[PDB]
């Protein structure tokens, strides 16, 4: 079905009504989006079928039709835009400076920004517009806040 | 069974609300893919 770049609503009819569980990203014909919103289940686009190629649970990254594609990075200086699309909720963009999540393998990015659970799988862009990540992989800081990883994939 | 939805193009927009903090943290990432706070 639809392939055009672009970010995408990841739905299910499972539950009561129409519901949101993620967000992905369509690029060069691959949609990428978090593990835990689809556990790697096969999505629907239409009539047309998107199929797992690559995912792993530690990264909590999953990508469809083709190996991941995103590999532009933060710079560790600039401001960033999240283009969080919230449940029953138009596409917005906000822009924050990132913080860090120092690791024993080194540091990432991290964006503080709460938003619903839904939400996950939302781009993170630079100035230029690349996905530098995905927001949806975090932690519930001290004061009930959300904090979530820049989350990037590799591509071979 | 999940099914995608088209919400937009992915662009930059200058003149967006500027919000959040840009805080330092020590976690642990598990192999179940999950962060924790380190203290
Ligand atoms: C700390 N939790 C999260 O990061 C939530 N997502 C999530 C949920 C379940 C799982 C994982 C991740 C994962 O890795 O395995 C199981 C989450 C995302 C968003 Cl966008 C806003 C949120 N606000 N509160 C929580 C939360």
């Amino acid at each position: 079905g639809e392939t055009t770049d672009g970010v995408y609503r990841v739905m299910t009819r499972r539950l009561l009504g129409s519901t949101q569980v993620g967000v992905g990203v369509m690029q060069e014909g691959v949609f990428h989006t978090m593990w835990h919103v689809t556990k790697g289940a096969a999505l629907r686009s239409g009539e047309g079928r998107l199929d797992p190629y690559w995912g792993d649970v530690k990264q909590d990254l999953v990508s469809y039709c083709g190996p991941w594609k995103l590999d532009a990075a933060w710079d560790g200086l600039s401001e960033v835009q999240l283009l969080a699309v919230p449940p029953g909720e138009r596409a917005k963009n906000i822009q924050t400076l990132p913080g860090i999540f120092k690791t024993k393998d080194g540091d990432i990015g991290a964006v503080a920004l709460d938003y619903p659970a839904g939400t996950s799988g939302s781009p993170i862009l630079d100035k230029c517009g690349r996905v530098i990540g995905l927001y949806g992989n975090g932690v519930v800081i001290k004061n009930g806040s959300y904090v979530s990883a820049i989350t990037q994939g590799k591509r071979e | 069974d999940m099914y995608i939805e088209r919400a937009g193009d992915i662009t930059w927009e200058k003149d967006a609300e500027v919000t959040g903090n840009s805080p330092r943290l020590d976690v642990a990432l598990d192999e179940s893919g999950d962060f924790s706070l380190v203290e």
